[PDB]
RNA sequence: UAACUUCGGGAGAAGGGGUGCCUGCGGGUGCGUAACCCGCAGGUCGCAGUGACUAGGGGGGCCCGACUGUUUAAUAAAAA
RNA sequence: GGUCAGGUCGAGCCCGGGCUCCGUGAGGGGGGAGAAGUCGUAACAAGGUAACCGUAGGGGAACCUACGGCUCGAUCACCUCCU
RNA sequence: AGUGGUGGCCACUAUUAUUGGGCCUAAAGCGGCCGUAGCCGGGCCCGUAAGUCCCUGGCGAAAUCCCACGGCUCAACCGUGGGGCUCGCUGGGGAUACUGCGGGCCUUGGGACCGGGAGAGGCCGGGGGUACCCCCGGGGUAGGGGUGAAAUCCUAUAAUCCCGGGGGGACCGCCAGUGGCGAAGGCGCCCGGCUGGAACGGGUCCGACGGUGAGCGCGGAAGGCCAGGGGAGCGAACCGGAUUAGAUACCCGGGUAGUCCUGGCUGUAAAGGAUGCGGGCUAGGUGUCGGGCGAGCUUCGAGCUCGCCCGGUGCCGUAGGGAAGCCGUUAAGCCCGCCGCCUGGGGAGUACGGCCGCAAGGCUGAAACUUAAAGGAAUUGGCGGGGGAGCACUACAAGGGGUGGAGCGUGCGGU
RNA sequence: GUGGGGUAACGGCCCACCAAGCCGAAGAUCGGUACGGGCCGUGAGAGCGGGAGCCCGGAGAUGGACACUGAGACACGGGUCCA
């Protein structure tokens, strides 16, 4: 070859080249150690309650345009600052502050975001544990607050 | 052949001879080549030398191919005939000769000074010495507690 | 550009080991 | 590391003690004596180097029996 | 330096074939080599071959019917079972029905069809098509 | 035994533990059991065994001068 | 069961050191975003100063000069290849 | 009777390559060697049967899983039988191709020997000239110098200019070639001694001593750091002048370390063939360097040349490979053994710790966060104080009149 | 290593004496995380991922320490005691 422990008892040197190299993957190495975890507020769980310190608003990026209604929440699990994006339609009706807000992520933790946004990566589902989506939507309930 | 060890270039293209049926072209017999090889030694000639003396003066194609075998000793050629009569050294002529090099460039490396290029090459000998006595000591060619140090090959040498 | 990343964490370097240096 | 230094302690500065250490290191050395080809070369004196073994006492520099000024004396030739 | 040898005798024939060569000249020169030969010369797919014994270096003279398209050694030189043989002719190979994986039992070398009627296999040796 | 370090030092840092007396042994030196030195074990008293006398409290940070030395004999021994 | 002598198992409390993680603090450094402000015109053609590089000093900044290397080098860059 | 969302895991993902991935240019060859551990071993024989294959027998609980049939309306499911189960362990008998080991053997690999020969290989000493510079003397006036133009600057008891002499440092135009040598970094005046390596022909010698090589060890341009010496010219810093809006820069006048030499020390490179090392194998052609060999020519010297042969450096090109450009016996071709390394981009070669260094630095080496691209080759087009060539009168020159002045006429901005 | 105690019993388990060994790069020691297995989830496979109901074996019962009765507990709805 060009390269390998092809031998018959070389093995472990074969063995031990892939292993160092698997590490090269970050979602690899995040998985095992529990990075993932700790990094998330939410602490690898689906969602989280928090109570909304402010409503604030956040601005578009270059290509875009857009003022996008925001929560900043401090969460009731734990006690630590998220940025979590709020849809509706007229949005700020429907959302309430210092009433108990649930957020979800949204997307994967890909890092990534959509243009409109400059770091946003969560999503509010729920305020008073009624979704918002369902005030979106005009086929299952139309807008209340 | 080709190998690269201090070089960028290949080795020499040189074969033995294969004249692997008896000699007959040759009008000397084996007794008296024998008996040319002990004066030869005695003189002062080493053995490499005495086999090259043999190929040209006596015609033989080879050493290996007129006298192999007459002792029960691998690759009876010379030194081994040499060896039963105690005319040789049990470390091999190659060996002796390696090692001989390898003290005098310690000498001139001192005298004068600021050598790049001879001191790479008395790394590169002595280096040499070690792993060919190392197989060497096991065969028996060397005694098993015999050492490659650089001390005991001035020894030899002095 | 290439001269200055290196420099600047030359700077960077130099500058931590100064506040290193003069607060242990 | 110290060489010799570590007698004088951490005192003098570190560059001249540095220096002393190597200097008179090689300084107590034996060192060539073409006279016997026997060798306990010291220095008994200022500028005098003297061979134990011989009994022969010669002049030489502050470090070694011979000068490096001596020798430019020898290489120009007559 | 040269290792694996029987490896390199069988890519020095591939190349000539890729080529369309009428012979080849085989430096290595073993035991190895001549039992390989019988079981290609039986299935037919190398046609005559000439051994020259010299002990200078030992020499092959192949015909090529240009039958063996590839034909080359094991990286691990691995162990093979019985049931095992199938398992390696599908997996590696293109071939299903060329009968030839080449191992190596207590007899010689055999074929992959030879191996199974004799019952026996060994240390896979190699792969012919 | 720490920070620090010119690897010398900091260091006896810091901080812990034992130590009397009697009775039986061992090693070491010697010379023939004389002359000595250094440990061990068992027994055992008091409030306390360096019991008297003798006999350093320790640690860090900042400033200055590197250091040892010298200075207003006789108000000033220092950052001079 | 009393009280006490000798020996063993032996927490809990206290003291100091070692190791390891978490929260956090004046002040300070850079990073990713922002829209608009400020200076220059460097790089991309040769960007009108071909560029890179290691090393060394200096510059408000893009940078510049010295030395050696490199062309992934400008060019009809013409001992020569190129012409 | 779910549908849909978020979070996670597995497939998709040959994005972990054993099946089933790579390292000229996309991310990726270690600056090079040495040799340790480890991995791997030519041919022939022989002993063992450890590895390796076969057979029998002990056993790997039930459940889970498949197939079959049955029961519950049906099916899921459960029963029953058969098959299989992480399936890692055990004992005896046999075989010996292949592997391991012990012994014997052979030259095919490896190292070693001898003779002609070339060389900018290394170390030392001697020495020549060219050119610059300084100083002495002669000669000889008014500008020299510098540039794209300038300016600063330099010069009158005299600079530049021109001759003769002495001293000094430094280096070697021609020679010099697509050329030669060294492991690599690299290596150029000429002469001599000392010394290392290489191609080659003759295998004369040991007889598998072999290959690779984590670690380790070592060399390492330039500049830098330290001491000493040397200092003619050159020139970071620096001090003016110009250019420029200003120059922070290109340009010019001065100028220090340094450049040089020795002793010592540190270690980097686009240290490039961006192509790890060792071997076998796979179309050729031509030139060239040195060797071997047979000739012709001959100034009778391999001086000029041809072919075979051996090694090296170049151009063109096949099979094949590559995304393509290219590569192509000097592989990015076909194989094998081993080492080093990569797995999107930025954060960051940073932080933190350790380790080395005198410092400068070197080695190792993250994470939060953010992103839908980063990159490679070619195609086409526009463009370029990029190159080459050529035309145009709605181009420019030549030439003739005119506008911008004034007043008016007319349109527009503004008011 | 030698002798011995104690246990249901082997044993540096504990003890006296005597020696200076034992262990390590095929990764010791240290930090960190985790009941393990049958199986399960996924994938054509190779492989990856997992330890949940349930069965199997061990471990625990506010934290720690302690004995007695019993073939069997140092005892999951027993006692003593400390926090």
């Amino acid at each position: 070859g060009k390269k390998a422990p092809n031998g018959e008892f070389a093995g472990r040197k074969l063995k031990l080249k892939r292993k160092k190299f698997r590490w090269s993957d970050i979602r690899y190495k995040r998985r095992v150690l529990r990075l993932k975890e700790k990094s998330d507020p939410l602490e690898g769980a689906p969602q989280a309650r928090g109570i909304v310190l402010e409503k604030i608003a956040v601005e578009a990026k270059q290509p875009n345009s857009g003022m996008r209604k925001a929560v900043r929440v401090q969460l009731i699990k734990n006690g630590k600052v998220v940025t979590a994006f709020c849809p509706g339609d007229g949005a700020i009706k429907f959302i309430d502050e210092h009433d108990e807000v649930i957020i979800e992520g949204i997307g994967g933790p890909k890092g990534g975001s959509m243009g409109d946004i400059p770091g946003i990566r969560y999503k509010v589902v729920k305020v008073n544990r009624v979704s918002l989506k369902e005030l979106v939507k005009g086929r299952k309930e139309k807008p209340r607050r | 052949m080709a190998r690269m060890h201090a070089r960028k270039r290949g080795k020499s293209g040189s074969k033995r001879p294969p004249r692997t049926a008896p000699p007959i072209w040759v009008e000397y017999t084996v007794e008296e080549i024998e008996n040319l090889v002990v004066k030869l030694r005695k003189e002062g000639y080493s053995t490499a030398m005495i086999g090259t003396i043999l190929r040209d003066q006596y015609g033989i194609p080879s050493v290996k191919l007129f006298k192999d075998p007459d002792n029960p000793n691998r690759n009876l050629t010379i030194t081994r005939i040499l060896e039963k009569h105690g005319l040789a050294p049990e470390i091999p002529e190659d060996l002796m000769f390696l090692i001989r090099r390898a003290v005098n460039l310690r000498k001139h490396l001192e005298q004068h000074p600021k050598d790049l290029h001879s001191m790479r090459g008395l790394q590169l000998i002595e280096s040499k010495i070690r792993r060919l006595v190392k197989y060497y000591k096991r065969k028996g060619k060397l005694p098993k507690n015999w050492r490659y140090d650089p001390e005991t090959a001035k020894l030899l040498v002095r | 550009m290439r001269w200055k990343w290196i420099k600047k964490r030359i700077r960077r370097l130099k500058r931590q080991r100064k506040k290193e240096r003069g607060l242990i | 590391k110290v060489g010799s230094a570590g007698r004088f302690g951490a005192r003098y500065g570190l560059k001249i003690r540095r220096r002393v250490a190597a200097v008179e290191a090689k300084m107590r050395q034996k060192h060539t004596c073409p006279v016997c080809g026997r060798k306990a070369v010291k220095r008994i004196s200022t500028g005098i180097w003297q061979c134990q073994k011989c009994g022969a006492t010669f002049a030489g520099g502050a470090y070694l029996p011979v000068t490096p000024a001596g020798k430019a004396v020898r290489r120009i030739t007559e | 330096t040269l290792l694996d040898p029987l490896a390199n005798a069988l890519s020095h024939i591939t190349n000539s074939e890729r080529v369309g060569k009428r012979e080849v000249y085989i430096k290595p020169a073993s035991k190895l080599i001549g039992e390989v030969l019988r079981v290609m010369q039986k299935y037919g797919y190398i046609g005559e071959f000439e051994f020259i014994d010299d002990g200078r270096a030992g020499v092959y003279r192949v015909q090529l019917l240009g039958r063996i398209n590839k034909a080359g050694a094991i990286k691990p030189r691995f162990p093979v079972k019985v049931s095992e043989f199938e398992k390696w002719e599908k997996r590696f190979l293109p071939a299903f029905e060329f009968g030839i994986l080449i191992v190596s039992t207590s007899q010689g070398v055999m074929s992959h069809k030879e191996a199974i009627e004799k019952g026996i296999g060994g240390r896979l040796i190699a792969y012919v098509y």
